[PDB]
């Protein structure tokens, strides 16, 4: 509720779970047509949308086996600033795999240079 | 004799007697209560002891409390009197307007008329309605299934029904609720006094009402068709009519047998319904018919579950209609009324055989036309123009203005003869009208009228 | 070729929307003989855990 | 006084009664209560006797006095039903008076086994162009008539009885067929209408009707067609040929199923007893054919099933397309297109039946079967576009009205058309009128050449050019 | 008995499913009442009480393990049944089995997505670890763009594609020949570091045999190192490295 | 020694014994009746009463009718002079022939054979029609199924059978017509008279005959299989000759077993069932087998209710098999003749070491192509085969050809096609279908495939069509 | 009370669902013969009574008026299970509600075609 949360952390989780839900209609014509179909528009919203399915993941550290490397803790404020610059377009030229399994949204940049070489 | 409660469960009563028993189907009168409490023997469990459904609520009871045994099944008021009046499924008056003052009664549990008692001879009810007489025609001792949703014209079209049967034939009309939102039912009441189908300053009523809400125990919305039913019953035997008897909702007729199956412990068949099913349906539905005397026809709401056709209490149903009057959405916003599908609404007595030998050539032209107009709406050639024009002008005088429709619109009803609904209609296809506009058979009676339309717009 | 190449896949999407029009048809009356199966299903099974 | 010829009600209500005493009765034996109803002995118990009540369970009370009859069973058979119409015990319920039967006929009795019995080889026509070519019937045999309601199941049957007439009223008394129309769970005016359709066709002095319809007790419906059965049975015995049509068996099984699950037995698929399949079985093993030591009578049987949405895996479908020999099988969808009948030829087979048909009728209908498979498989090089040209056409041909079944060699001259390509050049939608005035044409000019086939019942080479004849010139001639 | 005598027991009950027909006819003729698919009230307990008394046991009480192989069978796949549903829930895993894989030419046919075991590389030698700890997701990867798919692919996405199918070529094994695990790394070394890339995909099985009798027959010294080591060596990563490259060419040609 | 009717209802029969109670399985006779009704044991009571269920009707008995003890289970003849014979339920002719005079009798209830006693032989059995030898082999001494469900062709598949096998085994053989059509037992009987298996003059006769059908009571129809099963073990056991069992329809044993279950007073399994369904087809099945001492080569029809493979009947039934050949309903309406499932027939033969690494890579070969256009089935509904891909319309039209390789024509089939009837030799089969997958005969019209014996016939066969 | 003194009022049933869940639990444990979902032959007769109490008076009677608002909940948006089924047609109207349409956005998430009210029009101002 924004009277509970804050009004910034609200429209964040509803704008989060907007991209989403819009995604999931658009994952129904990628299905059949495929990929170049899509709008300009549309594959941008896509491309958000699976960045953010992947940024919601993170390490745990019970589960070492599993994922290879160390879980990690990330903080309420950080939490909300980080989906944000993703709703804003500030990392549509970060690649995909930048975002998958990692902290905060500092981790994202760092592990997109890691990538290279 | 008197009897003694023994067991109280729900809506099942458990009686014991001294000396005789009642038969199965005979109705028992409770002892010691302000409302009277009606209860029908189903079972004969042993020991001097009966199984009965209650008829109302078996709130109150006490084990050994005195039942008296009137020595026969419900008996119900018949007669002229009934007319204009509301019953409950017992036979008292639910209108507030006195007793119902009859000369005679009747058992509402009567047997359907014997093999022999039948009538070989199949004839058309002529109904006045243009839509029905031409393409699905009313059997004399028939059923007819009522499909439509709701605000489409069911209940405009039932009261343009008994209207027009009583005029032109003189034959009376039996409603029948079961089932019903006592909601609903007060507004069908009024409406009826707004349409003049229903008079309380004469005796120029057209309708028995026979009501069983929804609020009632399974027992008394299983046996209100057969009310109804009894009441139909008399002026066809005894007056010698053909008779409408109007069932809604046929699938709340089935739901409330269900319910009294159930409560007397019997394993359910398939789908949750009654193992009786067919044979509540079949001692129910088989009264509906021709005789020596006269004729009782049935027009019948139905419900289809889940939109599935082939669900076991539509499935039951549909073995016993000889026609369908299909309503449509689709067709009631182009603004066409009554709102049939010309198309979907079929009819049995399609015959060249039972209808003249000029009746169904005509229909079947025009149901060609139809087919040909929506199958060719997917797109300019000659034969087409033709065709399209003449179909739209065939839709069009398909519709026709009800005397019930006068507080819904200004124009005037009309009454329809067979003769002149078949000659009209064969007018039109054979092309004499082809120098007319579209807008000229929108809401006419005859195609004199048709005619006359397009002379004064012009 | 591109005036052509239109009103063909005109056609062309209208037979598949139909195709596939037939297609839920089939799977609807499936679907209700499957509905009512599991119903008398479930409904055996609470009768005969009864009795 | 006497519990042992004699008893009375304990209870009623679950479908069944309870009976005190009767300590003499026999297991299937017929009983006789105070108020006029007769029962089957069923559930012979140490305390009691259940009884299944032929009839309306309300005037049965408790405490009613219940008799012997002290046979198990049983209906009056013989020719005197011929023309009669009765309800599931055998009462007359036409009002024409009572039946002056001598034998009588238990109702469930076994069928015959191995020995007495012979391979099918005398033809049942029915008279409809579809069935008397490529789903031929046999007498003898069953054939079950399956689809949805409304597409003409019941229309096959009396087509059928009117067309025996041809039959039973020459002189040849090995060719006659009496018939027998079994109504299960339909309407009474349905039936009063059948009667009256084959009264003014002169069909019903050959047919007995029984009848119990949707408003008689279950028990009355469950007995109907066992006692039909053994009306049938009294000509397969007795040296002469009888049909028999169930109509329907779909209601006997929801009649019964209302009956088992009233006796509270274990239900399965939909809600149906596991003897079910058992309930048909019995029954349409009785129709038979007998060999030349037992008379050389038959019983022939037609079977009808109403299928949902055309549906026929299902359970009851399943059951009997598994006891008849082969299926006749309609489909809605061929009905709405024109195909009346509506009658799918791929899918419908004819097991021992082809045996039992004409020479003549082999001889155009076999290349009629084969072109018509042909076609199925592609329904455009002048290849195909042949074999979709003569399958539309012969389908034409397959396309009948209703109350005029064709003799054989009427059939066979209209096929033989088709076959022999006298049709390929004129437009589909065009044969039906072809097909009438080529008809009527031979039927009066050429009564010579029909009556030559029939008794033949070949075309050989005296026929075959004597038919190239008429067909080519009437080609000629017709125009439109 | 092995368990708790220091050794360690592997057991097979092929299968519970039978198991519970006969106890459900037991449990009925004792006229207990049916439940769900006329099953007894205590079905799920029959084989709970049974599989948790696999266990490895600790040191003090002998260090033996006794691990057990629980068969159930599906009807038409339905793995929602009553009997299924119970095992499931039970064990520490399961290995899917389904038809249509196994008509497509994946024998064994074991759907990865819906076979896992929650005790993981933790169950795993030091080398088989480095190889498969990628594949989980790169098959993950696979099968989202394979129900994705001929409009034209991307290079990426395309990419994709070809790994899965050939990764999915190297889980085909025939019968009756089970393999050693460090003849299991090499051939999924091959694979798994995209040496097969850009190799024509029906002949991945055919590349398998000849490359493995090859490293079998001249390489035992490799396929021995990594054995007894238990890990890819950088020695032996250089060496397997000089193997696939070389042979890649010349099966190629 | 005398007992008394205590109740009746159905095929289930009480009797009260007042002195020396007879063990469950044995034989009582039913005194009072004209012909003979024998009631058997199955469940004790208590009180001095025994549960029975009769082998005919029950119709004309009476509370307080007089029952005997037989002393033994329900006996039958067995040895050689039953050989051209048909018998019912308890043993008895039921050709008009006279008694059946046999040296030996044994009764219907015996255990099954011990695991020492079990042969681990197995060597293919050619049956000359293409989609069992290609695909799911039968074995000599194993264990055969046929699935399918109503008119798919099970009995006509098992005819054909009989027909290929039956002549080139130089041994007895036995037929077991279990709840099904009667006069499929009158053609069998006249048509082995006709071809000379079966003589009345002779003593050359070859099968042996057990009937108990469709209309028979649940109580003849659930025991009916033990009758024609006791004969083929004496032929296994006490002379050493193999033979061959063959019985329609298995299916029935079940469902009369679901009939007697419901009046037993059992509390039912899942979709009605007997409880006791998966043991009493077990005791039963075990009793068919090959042993040390002597081999079966067992044939069974199975019916399958509503198509549905997943009932508790059919899906019992495959772990008492060795090869499985499953009917499809959607195979025989598109007219596939024999309408098998390609993808749903197994072999435990089906093996590299056993078959030959040839024979085995055709048939995974034929498989992998008929699954993937399975899985195209979809797309080429809602488009068509033209918007598919090279690879993808080259694998369609080589599988459409295939599929219809897979026909063909059968010998009992000879009046419902027209045709001939085609048998085809291991070798030339394998060859057949690996031209097919490898593209030697992809110019070829589909029709040339369909209904045609070996691969020559399907060349010859487009050569008209040109 | 409100309703027979002239007053207005509105009553909430939340929800009726599980109150039809309590009557089951009570009626099986009596041992009362069981239906589909185990529910008693009278579960209808059960929300019948209680919805059909309410009701709009005529000014005769005082002119009071008792409106309900019972609340069903679906499973996966089976209107076609019994207690859904029952409510439904005793009901004058349904307002609808979806998990698609509350997550795209449209919250309230009211499917505007699927939603009906028959009395409707007539409880409008001219207004709206
Ligand atoms: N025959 C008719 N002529 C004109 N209007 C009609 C006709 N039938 C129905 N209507 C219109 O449809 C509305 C609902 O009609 P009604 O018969 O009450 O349908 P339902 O009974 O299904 O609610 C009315 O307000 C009326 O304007
Ligand atoms: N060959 C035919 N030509 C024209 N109408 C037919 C034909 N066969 C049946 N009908 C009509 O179809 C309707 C349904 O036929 P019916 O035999 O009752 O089908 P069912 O037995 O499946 O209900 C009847 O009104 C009948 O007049
Ligand atoms: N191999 C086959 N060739 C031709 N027709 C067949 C074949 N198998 C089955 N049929 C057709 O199917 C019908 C039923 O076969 P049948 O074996 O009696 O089925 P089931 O025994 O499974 O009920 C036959 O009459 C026949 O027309
Ligand atoms: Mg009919
Ligand atoms: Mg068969």
């Amino acid at each position: 509720d924004p009277n509970i949360v804050g009004s910034e952390h609200y429209d964040v989780a509803r704008g989060v779970q907007k991209i989403l839900q819009d995604y999931k209609s658009l994952q129904d014509i990628i299905a059949i047509l495929g990929m170049d179909e899509l709008s300009e528009e549309d594959k941008l919203t896509v491309s958000r949308a699976r960045k953010i399915q992947r940024f919601l993941s993170q390490p745990f550290q019970v589960a070492e086996v599993f994922t290879g490397h160390l879980g990690k803790l990330v903080p309420l404020k950080e939490t909300i600033k980080g989906f944000q610059q993703i709703l804003a377009g500030e990392y549509d030229h970060l690649p995909e795999q930048a975002f998958y399994m990692v902290g905060p949204i500092e981790e994202a940049v760092a592990k997109a240079d890691k990538l290279a070489e | 004799t008197t009897g003694r409660i023994v067991a109280v469960i729900g809506a099942v009563v458990d009686v014991q007697f001294d000396e005789g028993l009642p038969p199965i189907l005979n109705a028992l009168e409770v002892q010691g209560r302000e409302t009277r409490l009606v209860l029908e023997v189903a079972q004969h469990l042993g020991e001097s002891t009966v199984r009965t459904i209650a008829m109302d609520g078996t709130e109150g009871l006490v084990r050994g409390q005195k039942v008296l045994d009137s020595g026969a099944p419900i008996r119900i008021p018949v007669g002229p009197e009934t007319l204009g009046r509301i019953m409950n499924v017992i036979g008292e008056p639910i209108d507030e307007r006195g007793p119902i003052k009859t000369k005679q009664f009747a058992a509402i549990h009567a047997e359907a008329p014997e093999f022999v008692e039948m009538s070989v001879e199949q004839e058309i009810l002529v109904t006045g309605i243009k839509v029905v007489d031409l393409l699905a025609p009313y059997a004399k001792g028939g059923k007819i299934g009522l499909f439509g949703g709701a605000g489409v014209g069911k209940t405009v079209l039932i009261m343009e029904l008994i209207n027009n049967v009583a005029k032109a034939h003189g034959g009376y009309s039996v409603f029948a609720g079961v089932g019903e939102r006592t909601r609903e039912g007060n507004d069908l009441y009024h409406e009826m006094i707004e349409s003049g189908v229903i008079n309380l300053k004469d005796a120029t009523s057209k309708v028995a009402l026979v009501y069983g809400q929804m609020n009632e125990p399974p027992g008394a919305r299983a046996r209100v068709a057969l009310t109804g039913l009894t009441v139909a019953e008399y002026f066809r035997d005894q007056e010698g009519q053909d008779v409408l008897l109007f069932i809604d909702n046929i699938f709340r007729f089935t739901q409330a047998g269900s319910e009294v199956s159930a409560l007397l412990g019997r394993i359910p068949s398939a789908v949750g319904y009654q193992p009786t099913l067919a044979t509540d349906m079949g001692t129910m539905q088989e009264r509906i018919t021709t005789t020596k005397k006269g004729s009782i026809t049935s027009v019948q709401a139905i419900y289809v579950p889940a939109d599935d056709l082939t669900d076991p209490a539509p499935a039951t149903t549909f073995a016993h209609l000889d026609a369908t009057t299909v309503l449509s959405r689709a067709i009631a916003e182009l603004g066409i009324y009554p709102a049939v599908d010309p198309l979907d609404s079929t009819s049995r007595i399609m015959d060249p055989n039972i209808v003249g030998s000029e009746h169904y050539d005509v229909a079947r032209g025009v149901q060609k036309i139809l087919q040909d107009y929506k199958s060719l709406q997917d797109i300019l050639s000659e034969e087409d123009k033709l065709t399209v024009s003449r179909a739209r002008k065939i839709q069009r005088f398909l519709s026709q203005p009800f005397q019930v429709a006068e507080v819904f619109t200004g124009h005037l009803g009309k009454l329809v003869p067979l003769k002149e609904t078949i000659k009209g209609f064969q007018q039109i296809l054979a092309g004499e009208y082809d120098h007319l506009p579209e807008q000229a058979f929108y809401m006419v009676g005859p195609i004199e009228e048709a005619v006359a339309k397009a002379d004064k717009l012009a | 070729s591109t005036t052509s190449e239109q009103s063909a896949r005109m056609t062309a999407m209208d037979n598949a929307s139909k195709n596939a029009s037939e297609m839920i048809d089939k799977l609807t009356l499936t679907f209700n003989r499957t509905r009512q199966a599991v119903i008398t299903k479930e409904l055996i099974e609470i009768i005969s855990g009864a009795a | 006084v006497d519990l042992e010829e004699t008893g009375r009600v304990l209870s009623i209500g679950d479908g069944i009664a309870r009976v005190h005493g009767l300590r003499n009765v026999q297991a299937e034996e017929m009983v006789e209560f105070s108020s006029g109803l007769k029962g089957m002995s069923l559930n012979l118990e140490p305390d009691n006797v259940g009884v299944v009540v032929f009839g309306n369970d309300k005037l049965i009370k408790e405490g009613d006095i219940v008799k012997r009859t002290g046979a198990i069973v049983d209906v009056p058979v013989g020719e005197e039903l011929l023309g009669r119409v009765v309800d599931a015990l055998g009462n007359a319920i036409d009002g024409k008076g009572p039946i002056g039967s001598k034998a009588r006929r238990r109702v469930g009795l076994k069928a015959p086994g191995i020995i007495p019995r012979i391979s099918v080889r005398e033809p049942m026509q029915t008279g409809i162009k579809a069935v008397d070519s490529l789903v031929p019937i046999g007498r003898g045999q069953r054939e079950l008539i399956i689809g949805d309601r409304q597409t003409g199941k019941t229309s096959i049957a009396i087509d059928t009885i009117i067309n025996q007439k041809r039959f039973n009223d020459g002189t040849d008394e090995k060719k006659k067929l009496y018939c027998i129309y079994v109504a299960i769970g339909q309407k009474r005016s349905t039936v009063a209408q059948l009667v009256k359709r084959l009264t003014d066709a002169d069909a019903m002095k050959y047919t007995i009707v029984v009848s119990a319809t949707a408003s008689d007790a279950a028990p009355l419906q469950y007995l109907a067609p066992y006692s039909g059965c053994s009306m049938g049975e009294y000509f397969r015995d007795n040296g002469k040929h009888a049909l028999i049509i169930y109509d329907d068996l779909s209601k006997q099984a929801v009649a019964y199923r209302q009956m088992s699950l009233l006796l509270r037995r274990p239900p399965g698929r939909e809600a149906y007893p596991g003897d079910v399949f058992y309930l048909h079985s019995r029954l349409l093993e009785r129709a038979a054919k007998m060999n030349d030591a037992f008379g050389g009578g038959s019983l022939t049987a037609l079977p009808v099933i109403e299928t949902q949405a055309g549906d026929v895996s299902a359970y009851i479908p399943t059951n009997v397309i598994s006891i008849t020999d082969g299926q006749i099988f309609l489909e809605t969808e061929l009905f709405y297109k024109g195909i009346r009948p509506a009658i799918n030829v791929g899918l419908s087979v004819s097991r021992v039946g082809s045996a039992a048909q004409t020479r003549a009728m082999k001889q155009v209908a076999g290349t009629m079967k084969l072109e018509l498979a042909q076609y199925r498989e592609v329904a455009l090089d002048a290849a195909t576009q042949q074999l979709l040209s003569r399958g539309v056409r012969l389908t034409e041909l397959l396309k009948q009205g209703q109350y005029s079944p064709m003799a054989i060699e009427e059939q066979v001259a209209v096929i033989y058309a088709g076959v022999r390509g006298y049709l390929d050049k004129l437009e589909p939608s065009k044969i039906t009128k072809f097909e009438n005035a080529f008809l009527s044409h031979v039927i009066s000019q050429h009564q010579a050449l029909l009556g030559k086939i029939r008794t033949d019942g070949k075309i050989s080479e005296e026929s075959d050019a004597k038919l190239k004849e008429i067909v080519t010139n009437f080609l000629a001639g017709f125009e439109a | 008995y092995f368990r708790d005598n220091g050794k360690h027991a592997l057991i097979i009950y092929d299968d519970l499913s039978k198991q519970a027909v006969a106890y459900r006819q037991m449990s009925l003729l004792l006229r207990r009442p049916p439940g769900r698919e006329a099953y007894p009230g205590d079905v799920f307990y029959l084989h709970s009480r049974l599989l948790e008394r696999a266990a490895k046991m600790n040191d003090a009480f002998g260090g033996g393990s006794l691990t057990a192989l629980p068969v159930i069978e599906t009807q038409a796949g339905d793995v929602s049944a009553y009997i299924p549903t119970n095992v499931i829930s039970i064990t520490d895993g399961q290995i899917f089995l389904e038809t249509e894989l196994f008509y497509k030419g994946i024998r064994p046919a074991i759907n990865v997505g819906l076979s896992v075991s929650r005790v993981g590389s933790a169950a795993q030698t030091r080398a088989m670890k480095q190889v498969a700890g990628t594949m989980k997701l790169e098959l993950a990867q696979y099968r989202e763009v394979a129900a994705f798919a001929g409009s034209d692919l991307d290079a990426a996405t395309q990419q994709l594609l070809s790994r899965g199918v050939r990764l999915t070529e190297l889980l085909k094994q025939g019968q009756y020949s089970p393999m050693a695990i460090e003849e299991q790394v090499a051939v999924i070394y091959a694979g798994v570091r995209g040496y097969l890339d850009k190799l024509e995909p029906s002949k991945i099985t055919k590349f398998e045999n000849a490359f493995l009798s090859h490293v079998i027959s001249q390489h035992q010294a490799l396929l021995g190192k990594i054995r007894t080591d238990g890990k890819i060596s950088e020695e032996s990563d250089a060496k397997l490295k000089e193997i696939v490259t070389n042979f890649l060419a010349g099966f190629e040609a």
